[PDB]
């Protein structure tokens, strides 16, 4: 009790990325 | 911009060799994993949080010794977790140590012994 | 078809094929002598019963 | 009564547009007159069977709190909240 | 595969294709443009589309009531004349509704979620009609076509009731002649006796063998030649029948695909509107290039009558951070049921989960997970077994319960393909937050997950005691807990907003929570900074663990009605917050609680603490619940969730326990909860937890008495969930009637609400042109008294 879970431990997904973010990254989005 | 998930950076040990010649102002640790260790799952996500605390007054890097194996006996490495902390100056040993250390012992030695 | 063979030509209408029923009863000319219940809760009586 | 129509309405709209089309042609001044008669027939067919499918208001028109388990009330007795109450014996 | 997926990710990777692909997908479609003078000429250059960011953010959009969306530009090509009469302008082709992380999508200001639609498969099937051996292909238009063979083969293909022609004419008409039928088909004397998208065109050429090229997208004549040969197989018993309710002959359409054919119907209304504006230039002149002759109005619309009135897009269930997860999941043949935690949809619409495979000695495989839809995954032996059993024999030839094709059997491991070693991946995110699961009915597991999805957040939210391991997955999916977005040092917490510093750059992240982090805190990348509603420390928190007996109190329980102590009301324990304004919802007489076991009830009493019951300790009993319904819905997990978690508030021990711990070993769960109850006796030394005589009962007393009840009572702390929360029927008319208590059934059926409604029924009767006409006949005058209709 009063553990707080690491979900950047090994049985976790890695951090899902913010879908603009990703989208932007993968040069599918344009800001200007 | 995505920020990459990872800070501890994986190094060919040639991309060592270089590391550790040229001119360093801040210590460098050397994580000598392997994938298929059982520990290393551990001390991967003790480095990862000592590369965050520290953020660009460590050089915290990784040499897979499923690649670097010769380089790894060479640096006497005798087992899996093991680190070396190579002070910024030259003149001064380094230290490896063996086993999951405590973050606390990585914070101490550099803080106190880099 | 019990229904819809039952004099009371309300309790065929309101059970089923109730455009068939009309149709035949009206062109019968039919006489529902209010009796029983199904045809007298729509008429809304006081039930025969 | 349009009191008691407040989807058939579009089917009145073209019975009384093709009536008046239809007489239309008979005085304004026979094949086309037919071609009406014709479309006027369709039309109030298709509006009584629609009636047909307004056809159950007996079932639709003419027919048609949460409990709580209390072993303090007897076999004939139920218990009626307040606020239940005073909307149903408001009268 | 090495790890449970992010929950969300279906939806994620489904509008990331969306966006990769069913742009440039459907923007080739859009047709060069032509005039009706066959002098001017228009097109998009799909090679320049460009999505432009969201320019309002979501937090804004969802405030002023708008759609959180990108703008796609695509620069449009328009010859007005021969030669420089050319303009090549960017235009604004529309908005595109963008999707949020967390899988949901902002429109007019409401969170919307596009639910999946499970549809039959394309490719062939065959079905025995009544034998009538009867061919159908699906295309993924969904649009059938059907074969058939009754007696002495002769087959027909099949368009209409009143329409078959032989498959000899069809391909005549097709321009396949006789010379073709006789090379191409095996049994080519049969023939002469009678004298679809790419997952289409995959799942044909897989049940019919064949090997036409994927770019023959469309239905070639010897597919439906080899068709027939394949009926005429069936017609001698060369083949099986295909049983189309399978999952197997299932496929799922994502948000992928229902935004992708938004987009084709917005773009064929783009069409028209192109159409009908280059009208009004070619007939009125006006302006080239106004922008251009394109509106946002095709698009915009588009998707914004697809998300208001499309039945697979549905507002977002925000009632707790589980049926946030939960409602995107789901699986609807509308347009249910609900995703599996390990599937995955595969790239041809198939649902995939994952085995391990067995491969022995010969080759070196990297990476041993399979995915397998359940097309595949019945031709290889799957196992559930474990390898923990040994005799004088060897492990390889020692034999366990096994799947092959749809019928379970015992094979040695030698035989053994693949073992589906995931605990989880049968059950849904409901089914898998149930611990003991394995000592419940499952009948009751729909049931018991549907009261976890109503659940309502309450104020000081708890981590259960006993679980399984996915309250952490529900709540870093469900997006209600802040989670940091960049590595870095804590500078600041309060109420109102987390700062980072990180990579010598800062981050601030308001709060719409708690925070967990101090602010001494050092963070990486995907860690929790603050808990949500209903989350505590990362881990799902919809309940209390409250001290519970099951016993039968006077009646006050019967039939699961539940008695509680006054503490929930002293404690704030069950007190809710409702937005409207906010009222502070206390537990009260008639709310629902259930557990997680599907042991739901109502609470019929609330008693003050010195009338509880109460244990050994002394402490009274915060519910009490009644027996009668453990073996009424077969739920004897509960009991273990009782026991271990009374255990775990005694050890200050929280128990994560994965389904099925009997596969390690046979009465594993009650040796974990005995062990655990022994444990914390021992330890808190308190002797009556674990009773030897009667492990996990003990004797406890009538607060209002001080005696002992004189059986046993079996005592927990299990984690309880507080649940959200005139026609006069025909039935009842004919039980009114069957009293013969008329006047009532008079009362109900007229001036409660001739009577009025008969008038209605004769009037429309009488504009049928039917006149119904109501006499009464006096019985003193034989007068025919007609009645006021």
């Amino acid at each position: 009790p009063d553990a707080v879970m690491d979900f950047r431990g090994p049985d976790f997904h890695e951090p899902t990325p913010n879908m603009l973010s990703y989208l932007k990254e993968n040069c599918k989005v344009i800001s200007r | 911009f995505v920020r990459e998930d990872y800070l501890v950076r994986k190094l060919t040990a040639e991309e060592l060799q270089e590391l550790v010649k040229g001119e360093r102002k801040v210590p460098l640790i050397v994580d000598f994993y392997a994938t298929w260790c059982g520990p290393c799952i551990l001390m991967a996500q003790e480095l990862e949080m000592l590369a965050v605390e520290y953020e660009s007054n460590a050089m915290i890097v990784k040499v897979d010794t499923d690649d670097e194996y010769e380089f790894a006996r060479d640096m006497q490495v005798r087992g899996l977790p093991t680190l070396f902390f190579i002070s910024p100056d030259p003149s001064k040993d380094a230290i490896r140590t063996e086993g999951l250390i405590p973050l606390q012992m990585m914070r101490d030695i550099i803080d106190n012994d880099m | 078809r019990a229904s819809l063979n039952t004099q009371s030509f309300i309790s065929e209408a309101s059970f089923q094929e109730t455009a068939r029923v009309l149709a035949k009863a009206a062109l019968r000319g039919r006489i529902d002598w209010l009796k029983g219940l199904k045809e007298n809760v729509v008429l809304g009586g006081v039930i025969p019963a | 009564p349009p009191e008691l129509r407040p989807d058939i309405n579009e089917l009145y709209r073209r019975v009384i547009y093709r009536n008046n089309t239809l007489t239309d042609l008979l005085t304004t001044s026979g094949e086309l007159v037919m071609c009406q008669e014709k479309l006027v027939q369709e039309a109030v067919d298709t509006l009584l069977d629609s009636f047909s499918d307004v056809i159950g208001r007996f079932r639709e028109t003419l027919l048609g709190s949460v409990i709580v388990v209390g072993p303090s009330l007897s076999l004939h007795r139920c218990g009626l909240p307040r606020e239940i109450a005073i909307e149903l014996f408001q009268t | 595969t090495s790890t449970i997926p992010g929950f969300n990710q279906i939806q994620f990777e489904g509008f990331y294709r969306f966006i990769d692909q069913g742009l440039i997908e459907e923007l080739s479609k859009f047709p060069k443009i032509e005039d009706i003078d066959h002098e001017i000429e228009f097109q998009l250059f799909v090679e320049t589309y460009q999505l432009v960011e969201p320019l309002i953010k979501e937090r804004d959009a969802v405030y002023e009531s708008l759609t959180y969306s990108s703008e796609l530009y695509v620069s449009a090509g328009l010859i007005w004349k021969t030669n420089r009469n050319m303009q090549e302008q960017r235009i604004f082709i529309g908005n595109i509704p963008l999707m949020n992380s967390l899988g949901t999508s902002i429109v007019n200001g409401i969170y919307r979620v596009v639910i999946n639609q499970i549809l039959q498969s394309p490719g062939i099937y065959y079905q025995s009609e009544l034998s009538v051996y009867t061919g159908t292909i699906i295309s993924d238009w969904g649009g059938r076509l059907e074969l058939e063979i009754d007696k002495k083969a002769r087959i027909w293909a099949r368009v209409s009731r009143k329409q078959k022609i032989s498959i000899l004419v069809l391909s005549s008409a097709m321009g396949s002649n006789l010379r073709e039928i006789l090379e191409n088909v095996c049994y080519p004397e049969i023939f002469l006796s009678f004298l679809l998208g790419r997952i289409g065109r995959r799942n044909i050429n897989w049940r019919l063998n064949l090997n036409i090229p994927q770019n023959n997208i469309f239905l070639l004549p010897r597919d439906i030649l080899a068709a027939a040969d394949h009926l005429i197989g069936m017609k001698f018993g060369m083949g099986t029948l295909d049983d189309m309710n399978h999952l197997k002959n299932k496929r799922i359409r994502s948000v992928a695909d229902l935004l992708q054919d938004q987009l084709g119907l917005a773009l064929a209304r783009l069409e028209n509107v192109v159409k009908g504006t280059i009208g009004g230039a070619i007939r009125h002149k006006l302006i080239p290039t106004p922008q251009n002759l394109v509106t946002s109005t095709p698009l915009t619309t588009t998707y914004e009558s697809f998300f208001g009135l499309h039945p697979l897009s549905q507002v977002l269930d925000r009632t707790n951070p589980l049926t946030q997860i939960v409602h995107g999941r789901k699986l609807s043949y509308l347009g249910i049921g609900s995703l599996s935690i390990h599937a995955r949809i595969g790239d041809w619409g198939s649902l995939e989960s994952p085995f391990y495979e067995l491969v022995e000695k010969s080759k070196k495989a990297q990476i041993r997970m399979l995915f397998l839809s359940p097309s595949q995954d019945e031709y290889y032996m799957i196992a559930a077994g474990n390898s923990l059993a040994l005799n004088r024999g060897i492990q390889e030839e020692q034999v366990v319960p096994a799947r092959y094709r749809q019928e379970f059997l015992t094979i040695a491991w030698e035989e053994v393909h693949l073992r589906s070693i995931f605990p989880f991946q049968y059950f849904s995110i409901g089914a898998s937050l149930i611990p003991f699961i394995e000592h419940n009915d499952a009948n009751r597991a729909l049931m018991s997950s549907n009261m976890q999805r109503q659940a309502v957040p309450l104020s000081r939210s708890e981590k259960c005691i006993v679980g399984t391991g996915l309250e952490r997955q529900v709540a870093l999916d469900s997006g209600v807990p802040a989670i940091a977005e960049h590595e870095g040092k804590i500078l600041y917490t309060d109420t109102e907003k987390i700062i980072l510093s990180g990579n010598e750059n800062t981050l601030s992240i308001p709060l719409i929570q708690k925070p967990q982090v101090r602010r001494g805190k050092c963070i990486k990348k995907g860690q929790i900074l603050a808990d949500g509603a209903a989350t505590v420390g990362g881990e799902l928190a919809l309940g209390k663990n409250i001290l519970v007996a099951y016993m039968p109190w006077e009646g006050y329980n019967f039939e699961d009605a539940v008695l509680i102590s006054e503490c929930l009301v002293y404690g704030d324990i069950y007190t809710s917050f409702h937005i409207r304004i906010s009222q502070k919802r206390e537990i009260k007489v008639g709310d629902k609680v259930a557990g997680r076991h599907g042991n739901k009830g109502i609470i019929s009493k609330i008693l003050p603490r010195q009338d509880m019951p109460y244990l050994q300790d002394g402490r009274p009993v915060d519910m009490v619940f009644n027996p009668l319904g453990v073996p009424s819905r077969m739920n004897v997990g509960q009991i273990f969730e009782c026991s271990l978690g009374l255990a775990g508030s005694l050890l200050d021990r929280h128990y994560r326990i994965a389904p099925f711990d009997e596969r390690y070993e046979q009465e594993a769960s009650r040796k974990l909860v005995f062990s655990e109850l022994y444990e914390a006796s021992k330890q808190t030394a308190n002797p009556w937890v674990f009773e030897p005589e009667y492990p996990g009962k003990s004797r406890i007393f009538d607060g209002r008495t001080g005696d002992p009840f004189e059986q046993p009572v079996i005592i927990g702390k299990p984690y309880i969930l507080k649940l959200i929360h005139q026609r006069v029927g025909e039935m009842e008319v004919w039980a009114l009637e069957g009293f013969g208590v008329a006047h009532i059934l008079q009362e109900m059926l007229t001036y409660k609400s001739a009577p009025e409604s008969f008038r209605l029924l004769v009037r429309e009767l009488r504009s049928l042109a039917l006149e119904l006409n109501h006499f009464l006949v006096s019985e003193k005058n034989f007068q025919i008294n007609r009645k006021e209709v």
